[PDB]
């Protein structure tokens, strides 16, 4: 939790880079800023790579994205 | 739970489980109304703290600010604001499908020049509001510590994102500043560069005028005729070079 | 097309006394009917042994539209038309009253009778006199039912009486 | 937060600073000036006499150098490789070449994620001082390599 | 368009007894509509163990409007349909005044009779006759039901019943 | 448009106990309306536990205009029904001349009983004869109830009914 | 009843998903080698078309009429422009929600609840698990369908057995009023769409050594 | 006050403020029928008295 710990401490965040400053003169490895350069490999949701959910609903459970394709998986079946 | 879900639902098969179901759906039912209060008060409170800090921040950098951004050195001979430029580089256009359109560079004039009397300062762009709220009418109310804390925590959350709303508006004043800037130099530079006519104003002038009840003593009418405009025959671009 | 007398299920949540018919809710949660949902009331029981549920105006939602079947209730996996609670409330409450007055006015008027054949004199005064009024009062409020009460947490089975399109 | 990484993976500068303490406490020079770091290790605590050939106890030093490696998001490696003067010129800087392909083979089969690795030995030509008692036992042959530290 | 029997937040700020039927108001505090207000009354049970509120004047902000929704309510966080107030008004009081008006009629009448087989003969006289009088203004108002109070600061949940526009 | 259902304040200053009802005349001054004037009676409840204000005729100055809103009244300082006034007006004085007319009555009566087994005759003669004229007219006059005054002095708080152009 | 075993399906779908994904993602270099496009795309930025071949066919129309025909070509999909190559992430990834509702109604009581309970949670688990491979499986053949089509387009075209896409471009100089003006106009146009030939000349054989 | 109003929501979130809600208001009605009156004979005073 203590992202500069073992050294002097927090100085304060930096949001040009978005990352904590520690006393030292040394990059932390945690980040203040939701733009920061993150790897991202592993994502959540449904009508991913298409025009994503509808707002609008069926009657049924059928769930059917913005680009005409319908999702089972996401779909509840019988 | 659900995640090895086989052990899962086994687990769940348990009786523990659904006697202590019981206790957590009533709790569930109806306890969700007090996030909406918490994170409204906690937006309020952290937009206005936030914003005091930083209008404060920024009245402590006056001289440098009224330094960098001199509008008044930036007007023509005859109090004229310069007209706003903008210059796209390297645009590709997919109307549709079997039909594309190329260019390299093209310009905009997004805002004609006109007259003006005093120079447009910082102060309409980057100031922000601030005022001083007194009244936080909480209906709702915690009962146990459970509540209390997730109230706390919830408080928390809108807290930050006051913080980041606040922040968000301050960086779309500071680009509109900026890009305002930018064209005024764009147009600076066109000029220079004998891309654009330069603003023309006729006058005329009569001496004395009116009847023996109203005089002035000399009528000055300046108007404008010529607005600030590109030109297409380019063959009259005079080009530049450096050392 | 939703078949008549069928078994779906929904969750009541609302509990209420058998006192005050109002509007009571449930939401149809498994089936062909999620999100939709059942409001009406109940009826009341000539004896103390059942509570049906009085409902009538079932909603699905999307649409501004409303559905009008009107059906009631089965019990959820016993198969049965009673209410899982307590009906034992006022039985012995009236009773005991009735009996502790009817005992007053008789220590207060046998032992008054016997005194042929002070403190005790005043106990024959005070189960003589309260004896009465209570016992009269007691005849006045003996008839009160005994009543029941759907619970707050209980889910329900329903059997269908008519059909929608 | 629950479902954002509140920090990048596999990150404790605690322990960074630890091993990096201990690095120097074995006696490896680590080197921080800036973004750009420098690790230098003598070509004896690494291969035989002017061999291309690894000692089988340094694998362990190469674990280490590995799991500190591993830790900083990264671009580019540089490996550079430099000797003594025994023979001959090429013979020299065949050598040095060999030893520097070799880490960078075996770095490359490691999991350090960068996006290239450079690799050069030169031999004799930048000693870094005027002591040249010893071959392999003095400290200008080496193995150096540095990197910077991006965002 | 509201879901024909859903579910929402108010707060009820009014404070009225049970005796007096006026006007009380609630506010819609979070989801869709906020600050939305809502009037309406309540009535009396047969039984006073629960309390149960009219709601039907639903005035949305913004517009110079007033729909006539009339929907009902439910107890948070216990999930019933009653009101949190206190009911032990009026047995005590009662029955304490009839039980004491019977032994002093049963006093006065006793202690005189018995005298066969001055101070106390003063209260043989003073049971003997404040206990009639009182005894049947007692049976006179018996009859008054123990009142239920809403409270000026509860917050609660509200159903609908009817849809609107 | 003043919108429905808000919270308006205003001064009092007539004084009219809840035995004539009469025009009273309190003066709204804050919020939109400054020196209005609102006429109007109140009204008396089943039981005295509380009191309210019917306010019907309210006027605005500057204008010869009087809107016809119709509202009633919440507390100043507690925004509850009730009235500042005390209560305990009529208990105790029926109480004593039922209790002391009784009283009376026994005395006459078994003083003159107890003869067998002057001046103290002339108590019996006293309390057993104005006893029961007295008995009976505190019987007549027993049902009166325990009044409420407003104040002359006191301001107040008004919720709003129905809306206004 | 039945409600253990349909959510012990959905659990099972998800978690075969889950994994799914999970494996797919860490599997990445060599995927997205073997699935080029780029390489593959055309002078224009211009996708290729799809094209489909079939062998030896046999059709009986009804009762006593038979046709036959060696070898025929379809095609698929027509080519078009396109900004960037397409990629497998919207053939393969598979999308994921974590089920948070177990219908807390039908909880068990007795030990054989517990045992219906455990036996049709598991065998509706199995049925996520084999509908979920079933979802992979015609991801896999519709990605390996497209590509097919695409590079039978590339060695059509070294048979000289389609014309190549045509394409015809216009250019001006700065355009537009004092006020909007553009440096250059390259209008980039497509008149004649790729396709087959019918004649019999320039049909050009191959040969391998 | 609001500057640490992050305490300050704790500190009403805390029911030691609950009872505070009561003893306002008492005093923010009463006050405010008298404000307007004091200003006015205030300013009629002092107008007569410059004059």
């Amino acid at each position: 939790d203590g992202c500069c710990s073992k050294m002097g401490g927090i100085n304060y965040c930096d949001s040009s880079a978005g990352r904590l400053v520690c006393n030292n003169g040394f990059y932390s490895t945690c980040y203040c800023t939701r733009h920061a350069v993150m790897d991202l490999q592993f994502l959540m949701g449904c009508c991913l790579w298409h025009g994503g959910v509808y707002p609008q609903l069926n009657s049924s459970g059928l769930v059917v994205c913005n680009d005409g394709y319908v999702s089972e998986e996401c779909s509840l079946q019988k | 739970g659900d995640t090895g879900s086989l052990a899962g639902l086994q687990a769940m098969a348990d009786s523990k489980y659904t006697r202590a179901q019981k206790k957590q759906k009533m709790g569930k039912i109806r306890e969700m109304a007090l996030k909406e209060t918490a994170l409204s008060v906690g937006a309020q409170a952290g937009l206005a703290w936030r914003a005091k800090i930083i209008d404060e921040q920024l009245n402590k950098q006056a001289r440098n600010l009224d330094a960098i951004y001199d509008f008044n050195s930036l007007v023509l001979e005859h109090n004229i604001l310069p007209p706003v430029l903008l210059e796209g580089r390297n645009t590709l256009n997919l109307a549709d499908a079997q039909s594309i359109r190329i260019s390299d560079r093209t310009y905009k004039v997004a805002k004609q020049a006109h007259f003006i009397t005093t120079p447009p300062t910082w102060r309409q762009y980057l100031w922000m509001d601030y005022v001083k709220p007194e009244a936080p009418n909480v209906t709702l109310l915690p009962k146990t510590k459970a509540e209390k804390e997730i109230w706390c925590i919830y408080t928390e959350r809108g807290w930050k994102n006051g913080i980041d709303q606040a922040n968000t508006i301050l960086e779309e004043n500071i680009a509109r500043i900026k890009e305002d800037f930018g064209g005024m130099i764009l147009y600076r530079k066109l000029l220079a560069m004998n891309m654009v006519s330069p603003p023309y104003v006729s006058h005329t002038d009569l001496g004395v005028t009116g009847d023996g009840s109203e005089i002035h003593i000399d009528d000055r009418v300046l108007r404008i005729t010529a607005l600030p405009e590109l030109n297409v025959n380019s063959a009259e671009w005079r080009a530049a070079v450096a050392k | 097309i939703i078949k008549t007398g069928d078994i779906m299920f929904a969750v009541l949540d609302t509990s209420v006394n058998s006192d005050e018919p109002g509007p009571i809710l449930a939401t149809i949660v498994t089936g062909k009917l999620k999100g939709s949902k059942l409001i009406g009331s109940f009826n009341l029981p000539s004896n103390a042994d059942k509570m049906v549920i009085t409902f009538n105006t079932m909603s699905i939602p999307g649409a501004e539209k409303t559905i009008s079947i009107s059906a009631y209730a089965i019990d959820p996996n016993t198969a049965r038309t009673a209410l899982a609670s307590r009906t034992n409330h006022h039985y012995l409450m009236r009773y005991g009253s009735l009996f502790a007055s009817s005992f007053l006015q008789g220590f207060g008027n046998a032992f008054q009778s016997a005194n042929t054949t002070s403190t005790l004199e005043n106990a024959v005064i005070g189960l003589a006199t309260v004896g009465k009024a209570w016992s009269q009062q007691a005849q006045q409020l003996f008839n009160t039912p005994t009543t029941v009460e759907v619970y707050s947490g209980t889910g329900l089975g329903i059997l269908f009486t008519q059909d929608v399109t | 937060v629950p479902k954002l990484p509140c920090r990048v993976d596999g990150a404790c500068d605690a322990t960074i600073i630890k091993m990096m303490t201990d690095l120097n406490k074995k006696g490896i020079k680590v080197a921080s000036v800036g973004q750009n770091y420098l690790i230098s290790i003598p070509a004896s605590a690494l291969f035989a006499d002017q061999s291309p050939r690894l000692n089988w106890a340094s694998y362990s030093l190469l674990n280490e150098i590995a799991a500190f490696l591993k830790q900083f998001r990264k671009i580019a490696i540089t490996v550079t490789s430099y000797s003594s003067k025994y023979v001959s010129v090429k013979r020299e800087r065949a050598l040095t070449l060999a030893r520097s392909r070799v880490v960078s083979e075996y770095l490359w089969s490691q999991g350090v994620d960068s996006r290239i690795i450079f690799t050069q030995g030169l031999g004799s030509d930048k000693p870094i001082t005027s002591y040249t008692l010893g071959g392999d036992r003095s400290p200008n042959a080496r193995v150096e390599i540095t990197f910077r530290r991006a965002v």
